[PDB]
RNA sequence: CAUUGCCGCGAAGCUACCAUCCGCUGGAUUAUGGCUGAACGCCUCUAAGUCAGAAUCCAUGCUAGAACGCGGUGAUUUCUUUGCUCCACACAAUAUAGAUGGAUACGAAUAAGGCGUCCUUGUGGCGUCGCUGAACCAUAGCAGGCUAGCAACGGUGCACUUGGCGGAAAGGCCUUGGGUGCUUGCUGGCGAAUUGCAAUGUCAUUUUGCGUGGGGAUAAAUCAUUUGUAUACGACUUAGA
RNA sequence: GUCAAGCGUUCAUAGCGACAUUGCUUUUUGAUUCUUCGAUGUCGGCUCUUCCUAUCAUACCGAAGCAGAAUUCGGUAAGCGUUGGAUUGUUCACCCACUAAUAGGGAACGUGAGCUGGGUUUAGACCGUCGUGAGACAGGUUAGUUUUACCCUACUGAUGA
RNA sequence: CUCACCGGCCGAAUGAACUAGCCCUGAAAAUGGAUGGCGCUCAAGCGUGUUACCUAUACUCUACCGUCAGGGUUGAUAUGAUGCCCUGACGAGUAGGCAGGCGUGGAGGUCAGUGACGAAGCCUAGACCGUAAGGUCGGGUCGAACGGCCUCUAGUGCAGA
RNA sequence: UUUUAGUGGGCCAUUUUUGGUAAGCAGAACUGGCGAUGCGGGAUGAACCGAACGUAGAGUUAAGGUGCCGGAAUACACGCU
RNA sequence: GAAAUUGUUGAAAGGGAAGGGCAUUUGAUCAGACAGGCCAGCAUCAGUUUUGGUGGCAGGAUAAAUCCAUAGGAAUGUAG
């Protein structure tokens, strides 16, 4: 018989199944829609979780309560490298598909990028690409060949670069690769801006401008194997209930005799892939910037990075974006920021950002103090050795 | 009578196809099926979209992963009609489904191949004129199906081509009926044409 | 010590509509309303055709990725009982969903076309063809031997080579020239027997090995130790001459 | 569902609709006794999933005795929702509210090696009626042990030649 | 301004009431699903007609096995007379009946049977005979007894309880 | 003519019937079946159609079929949808 | 010193059981003959069948038709 009270269904079918992500890098599984009149750039950007701090600014919402007052808004701060742009990857359209034609590398990788061809480095003789690197030594005609074949062929071109993982405060040391895609004008473009663009690095700056709509694809954070109660917030049984209470009571009726795939189970929370859309780029803060942190409202000379650093991340000493919200993914993460897929006109894009202070005390407690100098002046002198 | 025989997939009617191509199969003739986007089914568009959506309203309840896959590509859709004429659960069947390719378009090696109809399966052959017809690519967009466009770009190549192969075909067979005429009201020719050749 | 003795605060970690953030836009349709429009000289949303159109459907997008679906790319081990790879030819063993003259390439229409020719270059004119591949090409020679000329400068096999086109899986197609044979296009000479009146009477193409002689390259992965972005154990993500 | 006497200020059919009559369903209760008596765990609730459509709400429409507003009839449609309580073991009911709405059902009258055990249905006890009595009562009342998965599949995750 | 009516307008069939074939409406259920499936539309649908073809342990013919019947067969039946031969028909089977056989322990008789130069037992994808119950042989292992035939006898044959 | 076993729960179909709204319901009549029975066909099935069975061989068939699964005509013909 | 059950070696097969029946392939293993055994082919026959070609007859309205002659007629009317 029914079920005698409706609710609705505990969890989503769509992302499903809730296993472990099969790369620590989430994968792009869309690009945006090319555009053959703009200039050639990169849809997409990688970068490294350093951890969150709020702002706060005022509100441009005609209509709103709270229109030209400050609100106080959670900021995720990913720290952001320039990537080196190492590799051209180019893609014909066939009636299965997407197929890689060739790929042509740049002649010099740093040990970065060629330690992700290694599971023992220390052992190794590091020979990667050693005879790839020996094609553009006598006037690279065979790198030229194969060029060409992705400018006859190859209706999509992507660019592998990697991560500059060093200049990140992490004890990594191998960078991630990935393939972004190159939009803009016309396939043999794209081909000559990849080769102008073999051993050099692509800033954030010139990808994401501010107040722009991005998406973050990245893994999860993971918690192992869980139960239905906080896999699928499933109701508690009650105290009474004899052999546990944190269980669906009922997984099935009778018939069909299985157990269908809606009904909720204990397994792995998370680390799954994620893409969440629309986050706001609140700052494109360059690295090369003393008062990374000072807006136009305080121009208090402060970074981006709190005191005593980001908790379990470090300092940053890069580019960064400050993006409006919460990410996919746990501190020290890779995440790929992509262009949003649509273009959004919602009047929640669209409206210009401009921070009035952002929050630099420690998050290693409950700060009090903005800066050393802030803190030397409230507390005046101590006893500590000068 | 050939090693394999390649059916142009064009006009032809699914399950009338898939039946004499399940027969050659099972009588161990290699068959290679291309343009099966080509291919037709009897009655209205609506009428066999409404019969595609019926088989994929069926799907194992427990698990959809274990169901009925329904393929989406035309060259599936006839794969599925060509199996169930076919024991394909035994190992004389999956031998004789090892017999047959079927392909969307005409691609590498085929194009440069002869092409033949049958028509036991012919559309025009069969088909009271009048009676409404469906395209398989275009049922096959319907339901899903994603390459309908890279087709049509390819098969136009294709057919770009293979019409400048089909000029320098004509242009040498100009010359090979001239040559032949001009052996004709030979001694040797008019002995021939008493044999009947 | 009081089975964490108790009380206040308590970082970190976990966590809460008890906290924040974010949750896309295109196509095809249903009902229905229409257009043109016959049947039925009128009319008519319908019969042929066609427009719009739903929380629908299918895409986009989002999750997983076939552990018997696929692609691209990097490196590929000798001072290591001389290992690995490629090329060629000598012999073995495994087999074979089944060689036995050739899978012989327009595209579109089918109440229409193909071919040839001509002009005004068209949705043209004229002629011709179909009525099946019952075709076309190929096919003579000890499973095809040895040899002599005639005519022609054609055809064809194999390697060498020039140039080009082909990415849907191209792995093929078209060429340029020189060798190198053969030629049944025509006319001759020699041989075949006894496999004893038939007994596939063995002539195909994959895997491999091993032998010989000719090139080529000179690594990684895993355990163990380590990390904690990970985790029941595996696995994952890091580090280490 | 058909037919349409009649109602609907005139007007059969906007909405209805008598006397008749044709069906569908298997969520009611009977009818039967085919399966199970070397046992298929017997009510309700809790929890949780899916399915149906005879659609309460939401989307788009057609009709009205549709001026507006609010309703009513009908179509496609099950995509998405369909509640919090008082009393009762209840199913059902009834009321207070809130809501866009608080639609109907199925899945061994879904679901007990998932629970719970209020009810019913063992043994204790009381009452009323019946019975001479022992005792009876689909009459009332109160108390009354809820066992086992480590196997196979299925499912959820996790390795892997 | 509206009608039964008409012509300088046209140019050959048209109207009404029915009858019944197919199709459609009536036609709504619960896991996903069933002309058996795939599919199929001048069909691979429906109605009908004509031929060809396919194939049952059925029919025809022949062989062999049994059974039953009806016969033949004695003066070397050119030595097997519940024997041999001829002819014909027939052959499903639970419960059950009857017959002819196979096997096991023990007894009387016989083969002046087998055996430490290897009895019995046991193992053997080795062989032979029997429709079968079974019987026989070869090889291995083994170490003291055991077989055939004619009869007698029973505590005589196992997959279950 | 003697002797003796098992059985003394039946069930289905056509036709004729009774009770019941009806039932794969309950109860009778006649025959044929299943039980007790395989085989070919009806996808599947105790009972329906066909046909009942020693072991083989060849031929022809029944019922049912002949697009393909699947042996056998994508037969021929007149229409209807 | 049997079986159940197990180890090792050998052989073989293995996409959600395995086992079995008919038939053959392949592999393994095994019995046998001539002093005619096996397996075949051809011819001429016999028995049972299947598939063709072709000859001569019989019947019916002693086919009906066509054809031939003759009479009459029309129209989906030939020439004038
Ligand atoms: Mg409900
Ligand atoms: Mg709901
Ligand atoms: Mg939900
Ligand atoms: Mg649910
Ligand atoms: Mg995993
Ligand atoms: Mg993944
Ligand atoms: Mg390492
Ligand atoms: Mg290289
Ligand atoms: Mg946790
Ligand atoms: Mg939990
Ligand atoms: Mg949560
Ligand atoms: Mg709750
Ligand atoms: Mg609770
Ligand atoms: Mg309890
Ligand atoms: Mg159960
Ligand atoms: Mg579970
Ligand atoms: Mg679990
Ligand atoms: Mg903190
Ligand atoms: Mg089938
Ligand atoms: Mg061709
Ligand atoms: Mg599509
Ligand atoms: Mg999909
Ligand atoms: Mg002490
Ligand atoms: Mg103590
Ligand atoms: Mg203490
Ligand atoms: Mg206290
Ligand atoms: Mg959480
Ligand atoms: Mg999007
Ligand atoms: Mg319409
Ligand atoms: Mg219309
Ligand atoms: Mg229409
Ligand atoms: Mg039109
Ligand atoms: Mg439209
Ligand atoms: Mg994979
Ligand atoms: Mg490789
Ligand atoms: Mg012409
Ligand atoms: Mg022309
Ligand atoms: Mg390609
Ligand atoms: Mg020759
Ligand atoms: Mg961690
Ligand atoms: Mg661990
Ligand atoms: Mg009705
Ligand atoms: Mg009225
Ligand atoms: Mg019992
Ligand atoms: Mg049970
Ligand atoms: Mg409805
Ligand atoms: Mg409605
Ligand atoms: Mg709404
Ligand atoms: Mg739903
Ligand atoms: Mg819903
Ligand atoms: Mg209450
Ligand atoms: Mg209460
Ligand atoms: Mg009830
Ligand atoms: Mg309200
Ligand atoms: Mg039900
Ligand atoms: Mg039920
Ligand atoms: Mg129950
Ligand atoms: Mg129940
Ligand atoms: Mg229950
Ligand atoms: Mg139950
Ligand atoms: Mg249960
Ligand atoms: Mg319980
Ligand atoms: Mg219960
Ligand atoms: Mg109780
Ligand atoms: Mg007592
Ligand atoms: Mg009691
Ligand atoms: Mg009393
Ligand atoms: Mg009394
Ligand atoms: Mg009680
Ligand atoms: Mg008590
Ligand atoms: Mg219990
Ligand atoms: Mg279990
Ligand atoms: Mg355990
Ligand atoms: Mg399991
Ligand atoms: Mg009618
Ligand atoms: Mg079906
Ligand atoms: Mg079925
Ligand atoms: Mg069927
Ligand atoms: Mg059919
Ligand atoms: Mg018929
Ligand atoms: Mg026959
Ligand atoms: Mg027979
Ligand atoms: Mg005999
Ligand atoms: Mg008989
Ligand atoms: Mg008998
Ligand atoms: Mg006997
Ligand atoms: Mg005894
Ligand atoms: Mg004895
Ligand atoms: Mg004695
Ligand atoms: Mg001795
Ligand atoms: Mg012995
Ligand atoms: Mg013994
Ligand atoms: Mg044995
Ligand atoms: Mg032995
Ligand atoms: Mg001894
Ligand atoms: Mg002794
Ligand atoms: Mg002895
Ligand atoms: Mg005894
Ligand atoms: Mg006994
Ligand atoms: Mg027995
Ligand atoms: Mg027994
Ligand atoms: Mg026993
Ligand atoms: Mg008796
Ligand atoms: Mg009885
Ligand atoms: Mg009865
Ligand atoms: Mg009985
Ligand atoms: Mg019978
Ligand atoms: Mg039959
Ligand atoms: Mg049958
Ligand atoms: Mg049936
Ligand atoms: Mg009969
Ligand atoms: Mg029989
Ligand atoms: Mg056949
Ligand atoms: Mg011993
Ligand atoms: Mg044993
Ligand atoms: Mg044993
Ligand atoms: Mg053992
Ligand atoms: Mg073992
Ligand atoms: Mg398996
Ligand atoms: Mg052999
Ligand atoms: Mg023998
Ligand atoms: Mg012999
Ligand atoms: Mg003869």
């Amino acid at each position: 018989s029914h079920r005698k009270y409706e609710a609705p269904r505990h969890g989503h079918l769509g992302f499903l199944p809730r296993k472990r992500a099969a790369s620590i890098r989430a994968r792009v599984k869309a690009f945006p829609k090319d555009d053959r009149s703009k200039p050639v750039a990169l849809t997409s950007f990688l970068g490294y979780k350093a951890g969150m701090t709020t702002i706060v600014r005022d509100l441009d919402r005609p209509g709103s309560k709270f229109h030209k007052r400050e609100v106080v808004e959670a900021v995720t701060v990913v720290d952001t490298p320039p990537v080196v742009v190492v590799g051209v990857v180019g893609y014909v359209e066939t009636p299965r598909g997407l197929r890689s034609l060739t790929t042509v590398w740049a002649e010099h990788l740093s040990d970065e990028v060629k330690r992700r061809f290694y599971k023992n480095w220390y052992k190794s003789k590091k020979k990667a690409f050693t005879k790839y690197s020996a094609k553009y030594a006598q006037d690279g005609a065979g790198i030229e060949r194969e060029l060409a074949r992705i400018k006859k062929y190859a209706s999509v071109v992507r660019v592998l670069v990697h991560t500059q993982i060093r200049k990140t405060p992490l004890a990594q040391k191998k960078a991630h690769l990935a393939e972004i895609q190159l939009n803009g004008g016309s396939i043999s473009e794209k081909v000559d801006w990849a080769r102008e663009h073999f051993e050099k690095t692509v800033a954030v700056d010139s990808v994401f401008e501010q107040n722009e709509m991005i998406d973050a694809i990245a893994v999860t954070k993971g918690h192992g194997f869980e139960g239905v109660t906080h896999r699928w917030g499933t109701k508690k049984l009650p105290r009474k209930t004899h052999r546990g209470l944190r269980k669906v009571a009922c997984i099935g009726a009778w018939h069909p005799a299985h157990v269908m795939w809606s009904v909720a189970r204990a397994g792995q929370r998370g680390y799954h892939s994620r893409t969440s859309i629309n986050h706001k780029i609140y700052r494109v803060g360059k690295g090369d910037d003393e008062a990374n942190g000072a807006t136009s409202f305080d121009r208090t000379k402060k970074t981006i990075t709190p005191m005593g650093g980001f908790v379990h991340y470090g300092e940053i000493k890069n580019d960064f974006i400050m993006v409006k919200g919460c990410i996919p993914g746990n501190r020290k993460r890779i995440v790929t920021l992509r262009k949003s897929l649509y273009t959004n006109t919602s009047r929640k894009a669209l409206e210009e950002v401009s921070l009035k202070w952002i929050d630099t005390a420690s998050k290693f407690g409950k700060g009090r103090f903005q800066t050393p100098a802030e803190k030397h002046a409230f507390m005046g002198t101590l006893k500590k050795d000068l | 009578v050939e090693p394999v025989v390649v059916i142009d997939g064009k006009g032809h009617l699914v399950g009338r196809l898939a039946s004499v191509v399940a027969k050659q199969l099972l009588n161990g003739q290699k068959i290679v099926v291309v343009r099966a986007e080509e291919l037709n089914i009897s009655g209205e568009f609506f009428r066999n979209k409404l019969k595609y959506h019926d088989f994929l309203r069926k799907a194992t309840a427990f698990n959809k992963t274990r169901g009925p896959f329904h393929f989406r590509a035309p060259s599936r859709i006839f794969y599925k009609a060509l199996r169930g004429m076919v024991s394909h659960k035994t190992a004389r069947g999956k031998a004789a489904l090892e017999r047959l390719k079927v392909f969307e378009g005409i691609p590498p090696p085929y194009d440069k191949k002869k092409r033949v109809v049958v028509p036991q399966a012919l559309r025009v052959l069969r088909l009271k004129p009048g009676r409404k017809y469906t395209t398989l690519g275009k049922l096959s967009t319907s339901v899903g199906w994603k390459y309908e466009d890279v087709v049509a770009k390819l098969e136009a190549k294709r057919k770009v081509s293979s019409a400048e192969y089909y000029a320098k075909k004509r242009a040498f067979t100009k010359k090979v009926a001239s040559a032949n005429a001009t052996a004709a009201e030979s001694d040797v020719a008019k002995q021939l044409a008493a044999l009947g050749y």
